[PDB]
């Protein structure tokens, strides 16, 4: 378990699953507001 | 007592085995190279226990077809081993419950006698230890995988001299041999003709030159 | 050392020594292998025992007495559904805070063992309990039943941790019975008890 | 055909 | 003799070795001081002969690593049949498939892209596909959806069992090494096993289920009331009917009057009027005879048994007049190098797969392909390009053999010896026969295109003013449109319409096959195409040849098959390994690929491909313009690539519009391609420097040290670039040409 870790910690893993909670969160924030061109809370 | 034995064969095949007739073309239990599945003593317990299964086999798939000629049994029960269910497009019979939980029962309780067997057959006297509601007693086993004996499966004491024990392994082998052969044939027979074996004995013993396989091939 | 284990004739892995209550030697993944994984492990199972018990005990009680006239509860599957005296979120937000408290005290002895038993607003209370996963005191032990003699203690452990993990077993397959047929569990026993020939899940 | 092409529009 | 000889458990599986990279090398495993390490670390992950020297791991790494390619290509065919089943139209194209587009690919819509969902047809929108499963499918016999699900869930299955094999050879019973180089056993396996117990199997499945279906389906009865294929092995009465032949069973075969199955087993040939495909009995009937002749062959060389023959003994038995000894140690070259045996394959599967699409473009085998313009360009493409990437790498394989598994001592080939020994003049005739055969071929264009530009049109080499025909190519032609009639009583009709003579095949108001012309453009084609194709075999075979040592360097083995260079002595010396002759002979083939696949594109659109009318004339797609427009460069330039990139620019706003979206990406890739190409790494590095200082002021500095890319690592960037940057280019034109016109 302790080498599963290890091997789960090296970088292009922890790359990959970084970026794809990243793309994830902006998808679903494109999904959620559909296009915006300006900031218009303030 | 030799069939077809080669020079390669008859090194490793010293007799010391039940029905040991030095026949081997292929070569597949060579006692060097041997790993995964391919290992003479493996190889040697496969037979036995196919033997076995398809000695109960043979008796159970011809056993209803006489049972019924006879007048024994109910018209309705007596029916070729392949329109018991067991193949549905070629037929179908009804029974007390549906087709596949009898099958998930079979698979159950042939699990916990196969698992059983396999553990016993990793480590010898290991099944015999472990609670098993008493019975673990008379499944310790003789230490030897293809013949545990036991007063379970050996109740009635047979084989107790080595050299009547050795005429009745010979006997067991070469029953299961010939009942494979059987097995085979009615998978084949039942392929072809598309009618019991029994039947086709009887079509046979009634007119041998019109009933063979030449006149079903035609020519 | 030569307790059963859950497959005859194996032997069991180095790091499952029989001492932890209820143990069978059954860890094939080796998911237990550092220390830490195994206190989380077993806390992780506690409390999963104890909330699947309670789960489905307030599942079969009431659907069974509804099979009788006794009661008219509604089903375990529409009870989210049913209206109440106010929005589920309040009460979701409620419970979120009334839970957040307790979870809170009891990681923070899972991390500490000794630090959290004693109480803050009146600080002559105490929790007599030695044990992570075992609190102990007034609040929780009133019978006094918990203490006890070390085999009696690993007995009564082992009840419970077996009756937790049949109480996990029951629930999923609660759920699934629900999800997968679209009837109450009970009226599927009867059913299967009436026919147990035909009336399985191939139906 | 339909179908199908529903099955990426569910959502 | 021949047995399994295995052993046990060689290595555990243990997760320990995958916490520490780069096990397999020592100076690897040592670990990171700098940057280069990594891109150390993927450019020797396969490189077996180097982690070891014992042939046995190698043999046990090799059928792993092949055991896990498997798995993944029946991955990959599982998700092609799941997607064929689930987001399709397959049973709107079966009824009607002149007029509906295949697809397979659904787009989401997520941020605006939904306007890739094209109307291909039949009340579906998605994106058109043009890989030609459909036809294969609609060949196979497949009528529905069910049977797609099911052949998905068995790859599926399949890929699993690969996966488990892989892992239990490796790691539980891993084959020694003599049961490897048993040649002998492996062939007879190979051709007697894999090849013809397959294509029987095939033949039967043809004969039992694709003949009955796809006549049903021909007849015009609808999709969704054909019987299903069991019903056809279980009724004899449905076959009898269909075929009388059946009611006879299986007695004619065995009596040896075949004549009887001449009904389903003919010897028509040609192509089938309705749907512009060979006839399947004709196919089934070829698969039956192929089976036959391969079990024949199968049982050649001698194994455990006292008949067959001996390899060894025929290579070192055969006198010849020319040869001598010659082939003597051959054997063990060829049985103890793995390179060696991979550089054969390799230029084999290239060779093959070139004839492949060849034969695929001449003769359609597929029902309703013909008509489909947008899968034949693609498959003809794809094919070739692949073959010619390997057969370019064949020789860096031999190369490396060349380099690292030659001595002469232990053994020796007096073949290979001669020819090392006179490479001079080997290398002077074939840099002869290019500068002359370039010179020739591209001197016509120049001068077609001078005398055009000055008001001279009846001084070139044309139609009209010179002409030169290819006279042997239309010899063959008018013997192959008379062969039928006398030189194959049996055959009814030509192999094929591409030679001349004959009659139109149309299908659905569209073309399917007719005689091709042959002129002076033709003949100046395959000239170029023969003028490249000797330059590449120069650069290759000079790289391979003189791979051990040469005059500027008599060292050149010591230092290696990869060695960027010498130093700037000897007046300079970069570039000299194999490595670089290969990074040089890509560009080349890359050259002579692109010139053939435009040559067939532009042929195929102009004397070919078009639209047929009630009346009975024909209309093609570009008007005919290929043999008076393509003898001038600016032709070339003119009538093909700025007229034909109409479609792929302004395809903007509609249903095409990734095509232009990769046709600009590709321009950037190969722009960005000539950045690697053209500069050196002392300059890059010495600009490290100042970034170095500039992030070591603010306390960022990293513990492995930035370091500029290895000289070797810069060619092989650089020419990945290019080479991705121009076949994406031509992917995108070709594709949205043949979708918006086709
Ligand atoms: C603790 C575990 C817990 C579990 C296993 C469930 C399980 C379930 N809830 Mg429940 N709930 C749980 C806690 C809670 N629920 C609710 C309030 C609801 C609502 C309001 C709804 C569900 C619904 C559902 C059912 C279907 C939801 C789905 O998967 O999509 C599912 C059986 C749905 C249902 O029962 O009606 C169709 C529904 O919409 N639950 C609250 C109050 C916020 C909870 C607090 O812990
Ligand atoms: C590459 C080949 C090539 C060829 C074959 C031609 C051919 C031709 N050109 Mg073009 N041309 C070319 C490229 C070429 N051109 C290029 C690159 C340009 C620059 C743009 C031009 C520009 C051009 C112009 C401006 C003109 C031509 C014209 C002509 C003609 C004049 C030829 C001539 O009189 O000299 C032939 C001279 C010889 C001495 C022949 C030598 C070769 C002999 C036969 C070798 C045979 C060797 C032997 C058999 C080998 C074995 C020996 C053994 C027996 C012992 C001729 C038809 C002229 C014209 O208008 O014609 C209509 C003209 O005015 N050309
Ligand atoms: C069902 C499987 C089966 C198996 C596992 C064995 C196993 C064995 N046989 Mg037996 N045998 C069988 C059926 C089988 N036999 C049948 C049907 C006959 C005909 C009566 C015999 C007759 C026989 C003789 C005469 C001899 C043996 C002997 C042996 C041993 C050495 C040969 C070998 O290893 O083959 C193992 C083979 C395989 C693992 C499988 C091969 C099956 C092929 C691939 C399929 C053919 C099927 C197709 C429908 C035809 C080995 C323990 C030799 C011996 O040592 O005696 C004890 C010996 O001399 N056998
Ligand atoms: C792709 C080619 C391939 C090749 C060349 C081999 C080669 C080998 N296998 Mg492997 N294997 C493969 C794929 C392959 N395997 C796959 C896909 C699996 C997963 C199912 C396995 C699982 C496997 C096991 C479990 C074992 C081997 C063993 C062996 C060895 C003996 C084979 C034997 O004698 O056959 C004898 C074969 C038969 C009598 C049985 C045939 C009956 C099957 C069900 C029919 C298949 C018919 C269809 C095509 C040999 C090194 C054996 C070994 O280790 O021996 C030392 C062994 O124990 N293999
Ligand atoms: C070896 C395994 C074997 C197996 C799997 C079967 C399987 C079966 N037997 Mg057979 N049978 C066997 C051996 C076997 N038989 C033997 C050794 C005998 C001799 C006593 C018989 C004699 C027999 C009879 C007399 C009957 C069956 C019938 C049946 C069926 C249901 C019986 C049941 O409920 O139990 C089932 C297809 C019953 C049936 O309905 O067949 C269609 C039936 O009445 N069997
Ligand atoms: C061989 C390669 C292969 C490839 C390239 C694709 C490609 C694709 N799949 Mg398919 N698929 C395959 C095999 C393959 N599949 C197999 C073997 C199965 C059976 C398990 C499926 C079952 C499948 C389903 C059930 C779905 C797709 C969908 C998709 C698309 C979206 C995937 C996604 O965004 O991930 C999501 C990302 C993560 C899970 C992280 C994409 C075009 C999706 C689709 O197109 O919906 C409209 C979808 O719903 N695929
Ligand atoms: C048939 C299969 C085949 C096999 C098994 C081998 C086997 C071998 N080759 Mg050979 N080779 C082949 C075909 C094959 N080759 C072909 C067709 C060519 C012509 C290009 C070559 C040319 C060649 C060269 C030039 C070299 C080898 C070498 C090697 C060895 C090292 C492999 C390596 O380290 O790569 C590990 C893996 C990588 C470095 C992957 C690189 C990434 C590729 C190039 C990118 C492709 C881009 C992708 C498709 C685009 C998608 C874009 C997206 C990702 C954004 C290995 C034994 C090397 C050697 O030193 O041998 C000892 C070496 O120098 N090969
Ligand atoms: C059109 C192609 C091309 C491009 C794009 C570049 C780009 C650049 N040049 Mg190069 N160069 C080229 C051709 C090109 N060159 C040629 C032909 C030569 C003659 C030999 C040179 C010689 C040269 C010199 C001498 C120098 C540069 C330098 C630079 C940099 C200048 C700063 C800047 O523009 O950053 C803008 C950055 C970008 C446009 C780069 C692209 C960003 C990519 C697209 C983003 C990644 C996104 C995406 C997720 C990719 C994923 C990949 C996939 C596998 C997953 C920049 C990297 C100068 C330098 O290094 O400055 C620091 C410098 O010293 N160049
Ligand atoms: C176990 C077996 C069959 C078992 C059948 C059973 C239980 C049937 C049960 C049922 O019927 C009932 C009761 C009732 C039905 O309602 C249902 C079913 C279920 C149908 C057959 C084995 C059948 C096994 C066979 C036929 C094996 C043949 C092997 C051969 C010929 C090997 C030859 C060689 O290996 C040698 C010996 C030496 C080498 O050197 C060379 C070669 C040539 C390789
Ligand atoms: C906590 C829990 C678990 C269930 C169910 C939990 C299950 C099924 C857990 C299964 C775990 C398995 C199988 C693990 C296996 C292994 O990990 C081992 C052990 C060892 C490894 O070596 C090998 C592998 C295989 C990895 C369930 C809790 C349920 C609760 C509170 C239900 C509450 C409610 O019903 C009420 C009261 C009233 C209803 O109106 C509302 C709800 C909300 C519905
Ligand atoms: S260092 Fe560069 S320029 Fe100098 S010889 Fe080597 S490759 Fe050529």
């Amino acid at each position: 378990m302790r080498d599963l870790k290890t091997y789960l910690s090296v970088a292009p893993v922890i790359s990959t699953l970084w970026f794809a909670a990243l793309a994830g969160l902006l998808i679903e924030i494109n999904r959620l507001f559909p296009d915006a061109l300006i900031f218009p809370f303030f | 007592p030799l069939w077809f034995a080669s020079s390669q064969s008859l090194s490793y095949l010293d007799g010391s085995l039940p029905g040991d007739y030095g026949f081997d073309p292929l070569g597949l239990s060579d006692p060097e190279g041997t790993g995964g599945f391919i290992e003479p003593r493996w190889l040697a317990y496969g037979e036995i226990i196919h033997g076995r299964f398809a000695m109960l086999g043979a008796a159970g798939a011809i056993a209803p077809e006489i049972l019924g000629k006879a007048g024994l049994i109910p018209a309705e029960t007596a029916l070729p081993w392949f329109q018991t269910g067991v193949i549905p497009p070629a037929g179908t019979y009804t029974y007390w419950a549906d087709n596949y939980t009898l099958f998930v029962l079979e698979m159950a309780l042939m699990g916990f006698a196969e698992h059983r067997r396999l553990q016993d057959w990793y480590n010898p006297g290991s099944m015999g230890k472990q609670y098993f509601l008493g019975l673990e007693k008379g499944l310790a086993g003789s230490g030897n995988p293809a013949y545990p004996g036991g007063p379970f499966f050996n109740p009635l004491g047979f084989g107790k001299d080595e050299k009547s024990l050795k005429e009745l392994k010979l006997k067991e082998v070469k029953n299961g041999r010939l009942a494979m052969l059987a097995i085979l044939g009615y998978f084949i027979q039942g392929l072809v003709t598309g009618v019991g074996p029994y039947q086709n004995l009887l079509d046979h013993l009634a007119d041998p030159v019109n009933n063979n396989v030449l006149t079903s091939l035609k020519f | 050392p030569d307790r059963p284990i859950w497959f005859p004739g194996s032997t069991p892995p180095e790091w499952l020594d029989g001492s932890l209550p209820g143990d069978f030697g059954f860890d094939p993944l080796g998911l237990s292998s550092d220390p830490d994984s195994l206190k989380w492990n077993v806390q992780a199972e506690i409390v999963h025992c104890r909330w699947a018990m309670l789960g489905a005990a307030g599942i079969f009680i009431p659907e069974f007495l509804t099979k009788i006239g006794i009661l008219n509860t509604p089903s375990w599957y529409t009870a989210g559904e049913q209206e109440y005296f106010t929005d589920k979120t309040t009460l979701f937000v409620v419970e979120l805070i009334l839970i957040g408290w307790a979870e809170g005290r009891r990681w923070a002895d899972i991390i500490k063992p000794g630090s959290v038993n004693t109480d803050p607003v009146f600080p002559n209370n105490k929790l007599t309990g030695t044990d992570v996963g075992y609190p102990g005191g007034l609040w929780f032990d009133p019978l006094g039943w918990g203490s006890g003699s070390p085999a009696k203690l690993k007995e009564l452990r082992t009840k419970e941790i077996k009756n937790g993990r049949l109480a996990m077993l029951a629930v999923m397959g609660a759920w699934f019975q629900h999800i997968y047929t679209g009837t109450g569990p009970i009226d599927n026993l009867f059913a299967h008890l009436a026919d147990p020939g035909h009336a399985t899940i191939f139906a | 055909s339909g179908a199908n092409f529903a099955r990426a529009f569910t959502v | 003799e021949v047995k399994i000889l295995v052993d046990r458990d060689p290595i555990k599986t243990s997760f320990e070795e995958w916490a520490k990279p780069g096990h397999f090398s020592r100076t690897i495993a040592k670990g990171p001081d700098t940057t280069t390490w990594i891109w150390n670390l993927h450019a020797d992950a396969h490189d077996f002969d180097s982690h070891t020297s014992d042939l046995e791991e190698i043999s046990r790494k090799v059928f792993s690593a092949h055991f896990g390619q498997l798995s993944i290509i029946f991955l990959w065919l599982s998700g092609m049949y799941f997607h064929g089943a689930r987001f399709s139209n397959y049973e709107a194209w079966l009824s009607d498939p002149t007029h509906i587009g295949p697809s397979a690919q659904v787009v989401w819509s997520i941020v605006g892209q939904e306007i890739l969902n094209g109307d291909v047809g039949g009340g579906f929108r998605g994106i058109q596909i043009t890989s030609g499963f459909f036809q294969i499918w609609r060949a196979s016999g497949i009528t529905s959806e069910l049977q797609l699900y099911c052949t998905a869930i068995g790859g599926l299955v399949f890929a699993a069992l690969m996966l488990f094999a892989g892992w239990f050879h490796y790691h539980k019973a891993a084959p020694k090494l003599a049961w490897f180089q048993d040649v002998e056993s492996m062939l007879n396996h190979h051709l007697a096993g894999l090849l013809g117990l397959g294509s029987l199997s095939w033949a039967g499945h043809q004969v039992h289920v694709s003949l009955p279906i796809n006549q049903f389906l021909n007849a015009g009865v609808d999709p969704k009331e054909i019987p299903l294929p069991h019903e056809f092995i279980l009724n004899r009465d449905l076959l009898a009917q269909l075929y009388p032949s059946f009611a006879e069973g299986a007695t004619p075969f065995f009596t040896l009057n075949w004549s009887k199955y001449a009904e389903f087993l003919t010897f028509r040939g040609g192509l089938d009027p309705v749907t512009g495909g060979l006839w399947l009995t004709d196919i089934a009937h070829h698969h039956l005879a192929i089976a036959i002749l391969f079990l024949i062959a199968g049982h050649m060389y001698r194994t455990n048994w006292g008949i067959g023959h001996g390899i060894k003994d025929i290579l070192e038995a055969h006198k010849g007049p020319f040869t001598g000894q010659g082939h003597k140690g051959l054997y063990e070259i060829l049985t103890t190098s793995w390179h060696a045996q991979l550089s054969i394959n390799l230029a084999m599967l290239g060779s093959l797969t070139i004839v492949v699409a060849h034969h695929m473009y001449s003769m359609p085998p597929y029902p309703y392909l013909a008509t489909d313009y947008g899968t034949q360009l693609s498959l003809f493409t794809h094919h070739m390009w692949i073959g010619g990437f390997l057969i370019v790498g064949a020789a860096a394989h031999a190369a490396i053999f060349m380099v690292r598994d030659y001595d002469p001592t232990t053994r020796y080939n007096d073949l290979l010896d001669r020819v090392l020994r006179h490479r001079d003049a080997i290398i002077s005739h074939l840099n002869w026969v290019c500068i002359f055969l370039g010179f020739h071929s591209f001197g016509l264009y120049i001068h077609n295109d001078t005398m055009s530009a000055l008001g001279r049109p009846q001084d070139m080499f044309s139609d009209t003013a010179i002409q030169l025909q290819p006279v042997f190519a239309q010899w063959i032609q008018n013997t192959h449109a008379l062969a039928p009639g006398t030189t194959a009583p049996g055959a009814t009709t030509s192999t094929s319409l591409t030679w001349g003579g004959g009659d139109l095949v149309a299908v659905g108001g569209k073309v399917a096959l007719l005689p091709i012309p042959l002129g002076t453009a033709d003949f100046l084609v395959h000239h170029i195409h023969a003028f490249t194709i000797h330059v590449t075999v120069l650069i290759l075979l000079k790289g391979v040849l003189f791979a051990r040592s040469s005059r500027l360097i008599p060292d050149k083995a010591n230092l290696g098959f990869r060695f960027p260079c010498d130093g700037p002595g000897r007046g300079g010396t970069c570039q000299v390994s194999a490595w670089d002759h290969v990074f040089l002979g890509l560009f080349w083939m890359y050259n002579a690929i692109s010139v053939v696949i435009f040559h067939f594109s532009w042929k195929m659109q102009s004397d070919v491909w078009g639209s047929i009318s009630d009346q009975g004339v024909v209309t093609h797609i570009t008007g005919g313009n290929f043999a008076q427009s393509s003898i001038t460069i600016n032709g070339w330039l003119r009538d093909f690539l700025w007229a034909q990139a109409s479609q792929v620019i302004q395809s903007y706003g509609s249903s095409l519009s990734a095509y232009g979206l990769f046709f600009l990406g590709a321009h950037f890739v190969w722009a960005f391609s000539l950045m690697f190409l053209f500069s050196g790494r002392g300059y890059w590095q010495e600009l490290i420097e100042s970034i170095v200082w500039a992030h070591n002021k603010l306390k960022v500095a990293p513990a492995t040290q930035p370091r500029a890319l290895s000289i070797v690592q810069g060619r092989a960037v650089g020419v990945t670039h290019y080479l991705l940057g121009g076949i994406a280019t031509t992917w995108a034109f070709f594709l949205a040409r043949i979708i918006a016109v086709g």
